[PDB]
């Protein structure tokens, strides 16, 4: 929150804090209309603005906000994890139930697309990719890999059923462990920031 | 005070209704502009926001004064007492000055009668975006201004080499566009009330394809590959294949509908629409491939298997080829 | 508002080139077919007043709507016919296809 | 369940904590997901002794309504 | 309570060359760090008010800088008059001074 004088330069009007700068911006204890943010504190500074019309005093205040994650957890991360697990459970399913596994895969992928598109609209249309975007992308990759695994099982079955059994049994434990490793890595690399 | 006496003398017998040199020669106004920020460029309303510090300098013979004070530095209190040019922005949907805590206006008067008058403005300028090539489209659209009631014979505007300067450009609100640069222009425009000197500043904006990539290009590609995954499925499970195809089609259709909504409803096709329609054709072609296979298996299964393998080996190559063609075509031109 | 036809009379200054810029106008969804300038007097209980009317004819650009709405409709109702080519023995495929077309 | 939750989400603002309607919606989604898992489980032991799969199905047929009713009683007594 | 650690505690650097005094703050004190000069048996004299602003009638060899917690005072060329104790203090909060560093020639 920068403010200063229009039309009066440092040589004519200067600004200063009434009391100690640390105690000069006071926030009412009960006054907080933030919903998804937490106000950690405020910081003040005084400086100069260099302008074609002269040098002006600018008084600066910074309000430090840390975003609350509960809503985003509930609306994106827990749904995404649940969709991943819903795609995973197909491995325990019967191989002979080809329509069942196909329905699971296609519905899960559609569900990941709808969560992706619904999660992107909440934040502004920035060009770069956010952390939630990476989480959504990796979850999408996991569900899509589960679909590819089912496709490979259905391709092998009736030709090399031993290979189909081996690949399905291996995936049953490879996918959950990889998802857990990715979850731990992501949460560590972002929360501890 | 001395300045009080000077200001009293200046305003005595002063008619702010009449411009300087009314019956003599056009009043030459020099204009500068500090582009504080170029706000969001929303194409739905076909406009963009810009925050500027507009400065205007002219000479007023009536404001000459002899004293050791070389410049009278004043606040907005005097803005309405002296004559001020009636500059307005011709392509502004809506603009307003700033009024907190007081009017954000400055006024400086020199010995020789020169007047400098700056103010802070935010303008919702309107410029038509030719959304062909979107979201690869590049735009360069203006902020025009002129005197409302004074034709060229009475008010003339003139730029300066360093008239238009830009801020840091990192805090600007442009998310899907990048500020390539700006150029200025002056011309005369014929109007019902006469000819007016119209001054223009063009801001060249290049779109960022990064966001729309994530929004639409990746999802459409991955739905297309989802449609591909049908071919490797066993031919026997008809409900499996039908459900996969229809789910891909529905997701593709809803994705197309939502993706277009990001764009103003225009009657012409955009580069974005073409890629989406190509992916939609690809999924429809996969559905038709499975349907033809289902009809042809009854007559003979060997041909069905042969054509299924051919489709499996072809479709990815066809999609890659069309991607290359589209991307090169719309990046070159 | 306050002046009747005994006090004020309106007319178009030129009567043909009184309204300008209609050709240069551009709309995302409409095309201006033409415009008309009308002069008349409207009577209220308070008196009679001069009325000018400027009217535009706007025609909707169908091109957007065709692809946006009709094309998904045309397709969906075409795929709905695929059920015919499938043998009636396979109930699941045909039923799913028809019913999902209805949902779409 | 997903669509009902999306319709609820659009109306309300972004709030960190969890609302009562949110608790009910998680409960109901848990029930649906558990039914799906039960179906997958009975399918898994389908090739094995079908008697066990039938017994599991019979257990579910009576427990799921009962457990859902108990959950409804608890939820509605807590919030009233 | 912001604690201003001032180092080095003393200096015996040769006359005529550059002197660098570095003052560090425990917490954020935006630009409210000042440098005072205290010649022996005499009251302190203000040299730098705010960060990187010189007080009236101060030799131009003195110049300071610093943003959040790292502030320094630089002398272009020492003089016989510069043999004094220098203290850095912050005024962002209730004032606290640094330990002060003595300047010596040899
Ligand atoms: C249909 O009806 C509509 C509704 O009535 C009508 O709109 C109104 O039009 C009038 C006239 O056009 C407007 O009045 C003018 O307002 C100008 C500023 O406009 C902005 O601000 C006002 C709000 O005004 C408050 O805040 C301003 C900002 O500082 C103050 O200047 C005001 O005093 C006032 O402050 C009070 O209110 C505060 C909070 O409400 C309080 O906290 C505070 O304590 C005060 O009590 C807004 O309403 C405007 O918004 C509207 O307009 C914009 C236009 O783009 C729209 O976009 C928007 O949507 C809104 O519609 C806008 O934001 C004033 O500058 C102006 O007054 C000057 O000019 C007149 C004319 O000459 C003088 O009489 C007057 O004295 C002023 O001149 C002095 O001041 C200037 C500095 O500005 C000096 O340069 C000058 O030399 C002169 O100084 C001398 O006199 C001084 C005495 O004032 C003295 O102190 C000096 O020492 C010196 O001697 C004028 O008042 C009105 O705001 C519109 N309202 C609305 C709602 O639109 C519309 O036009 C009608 N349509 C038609 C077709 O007729
Ligand atoms: C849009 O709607 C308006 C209003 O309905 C149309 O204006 C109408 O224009 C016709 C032709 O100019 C008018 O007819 C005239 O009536 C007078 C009455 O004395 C007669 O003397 C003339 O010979 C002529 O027949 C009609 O009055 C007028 N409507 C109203 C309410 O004034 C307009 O044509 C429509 N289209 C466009 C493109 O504006
Ligand atoms: C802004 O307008 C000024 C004045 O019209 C332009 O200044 C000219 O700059 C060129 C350099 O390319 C010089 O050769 C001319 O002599 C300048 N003219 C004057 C009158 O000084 C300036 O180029 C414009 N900036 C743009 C278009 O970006
Ligand atoms: C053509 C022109 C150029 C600059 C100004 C101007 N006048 C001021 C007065 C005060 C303050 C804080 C900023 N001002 C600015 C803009 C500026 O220089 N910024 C933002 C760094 C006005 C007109
Ligand atoms: C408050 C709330 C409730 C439910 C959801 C939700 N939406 C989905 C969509 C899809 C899939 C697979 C799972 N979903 C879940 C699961 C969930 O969040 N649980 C179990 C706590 C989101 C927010």
């Amino acid at each position: 929150l920068k403010f200063g004088s229009y039309a009066y330069t440092r040589a004519e009007v200067v600004y200063e804090w009434t009391r100690e700068p640390a105690r000069s911006v006071v926030v009412a204890e009960d006054g907080s209309r933030l919903n998804q943010y937490d106000l950690l504190g405020q910081t003040v500074d005084s400086g100069i603005v260099q302008s074609s019309t002269g040098e002006y005093v600018v008084m600066t205040t910074h309000f430090h906000l840390k975003r609350k994650i509960g809503y985003f957890v509930i609306q994106t991360y827990l749904p995404c994890i649940m969709t991943v697990i819903l795609s995973q459970v197909s491995f325990w399913l019967n191989r002979e139930s080809v329509p069942a596994r196909t329905v699971f895969g296609v519905t899960t992928v559609l569900t990941m697309t709808t969560l992706s598109i619904s999660a992107r609209n909440s934040l502004p249309k920035v060009a770069y990719a956010t952390a939630m975007d990476w989480f959504i992308a990796v979850c999408y990759a996991f569900v899509f890999s589960a679909l590819i695994e089912f496709a490979t099982v259905n391709y092998f079955t009736k030709s090399q059923p031993a290979r189909a059994a081996k690949i399905d049994r291996l995936s049953r434990i490879a996918f959950p462990l990889l998802f857990g490793i990715f979850n731990l890595v992501y949460w560590a690399t972002y929360l501890n920031r | 005070g001395d300045v009080t006496v000077i200001l009293n003398n200046l305003l005595e017998g002063y008619d702010n209704k009449l411009r300087p040199d009314i019956g003599v020669k056009p009043t030459l106004i020099h204009t500068d502009m500090y582009v504080n920020s170029i706000g969001p460029v929303n194409a739905i309303n076909m406009e963009y926001t810009i925050d500027i510090f507009f400065a205007q300098t002219w000479y007023d013979r009536r404001l000459k004064f002899n004293s050791t004070i070389k410049v009278l530095r004043l606040n907005s209190n005097m803005v309405g007492k002296i004559w001020i040019p009636d500059t307005f922005f011709r392509n502004s949907k809506k603009a307003d000055a700033h009024w907190i805590t007081t009017p954000n206006r400055m006024l400086r008067i020199w010995n020789d009668g020169r007047v400098l008058y700056t103010l802070r403005l935010t303008i919702d300028a309107e410029c038509q975006l030719q959304l062909h090539n979107f979201p690869m489209d590049e735009h360069s659209c203006p902020l025009e201004f002129s005197s409302y009631g004074y034709p060229r014979e009475e008010i003339v505007y003139q730029w300066k080499r360093s008239s238009v300067e830009v801020g840091d450009t990192r805090s600007w609100r442009l998310y899907q566009f990048s500020f390539v640069g700006l150029r200025n222009t002056t011309e005369v425009v014929k109007t019902t009330s006469g000819d007016y000197v119209v001054m223009s500043v063009y801001f060249d904006l290049s779109r960022r394809m990064g966001y729309f990539t994530i929004q639409t290009y990746i999802p459409c590609t991955l739905i297309v590959v989802l449609s591909w995954v049908s071919f490797w499925i066993n031919k026997d499970a008809v409900p499996a294949r039908t459900s996969l195809g229809i789910t891909t089609v529905l997701t593709m259709t809803t994705l197309s509908t939502i993706a277009r909504k990001s764009l103003p409803k225009v009657s012409y096709v955009t580069a974005m629409d073409l890629f989406v329609s190509v992916c939609f054709i690809f999924v429809f072609s996969a559905l038709v491939e499975y349907g033809t296979l289902h009809y042809f298996v009854s007559s003979q299964p060997a041909r069905a298997a042969k054509m299924d393998s051919y489709a499996r080996i072809f479709f990815p190559t066809a999609f890659c080829l069309f991607n290359l063609v589209y991307w090169v075509s719309y990046l070159y031109l | 508002y306050g002046y009747t036809t005994d006090d004020i009379e309106f007319y178009w200054r030129g009567d043909d080139n009184a309204v300008t810029g209609v050709t240069k106008i551009e709309l995302p969804q409409f095309s201006i077919v033409d415009y008309k300038l009308i002069t008349k007097k409207v009577v209220f209980s308070t008196g009679s007043y001069p009325r000018l009317s400027l009217s535009f004819k706007l025609k909707r650009n169908i091109g957007y709507f065709i692809l946006q709405t009709y094309m998904p409709s045309i397709l969906i109702t075409i795929l709905s016919w695929v059920s015919f080519w499938i043998n009636y023995d396979a109930s699941a495929a045909r039923v799913a296809l028809g019913i999902t077309t209805v949902l779409t | 369940m997903t669509t009902i939750n999306t319709h609820l989400r659009e109306t309300l603002p972004k709030i960190p904590y969890v609302k009562a309607i949110d608790m009910y919606l998680m409960g109901c989604f848990v029930f649906v997901f558990m039914a799906l898992l039960e179906y997958a489980l009975v399918n898994y032991i389908f090739f094995s002794q079908p008697a066990r799969a039938a017994a599991i199905d019979r257990w579910s047929r009576i427990f799921f309504p009962v457990v859902f009713s108990f959950f409804n009683i608890v939820y509605w007594l807590y919030y009233v | 309570n912001i604690v201003m650690t001032q180092s080095p505690k003393s200096m015996s650097m040769s006359v005529g060359e550059r002197v660098t005094l570095s003052c560090k703050a425990s917490e954020y004190v935006g630009t409210y760090v000042s440098w005072y000069q205290q010649k022996p048996e005499q009251s302190p004299k203000l040299l730098i008010y705010g960060a990187s602003n010189r007080y009236t009638g101060v030799p131009d060899r003195f110049t300071g800088s610093g943003s959040a917690t790292d502030f320094t005072l630089t002398i272009g060329s020492v003089q016989a008059e510069d043999l004094a104790d220098y203290h850095c203090g912050q005024s962002y909060s209730y004032p606290t001074f640094g330990a002060g560093t003595k300047l010596e020639l040899k």
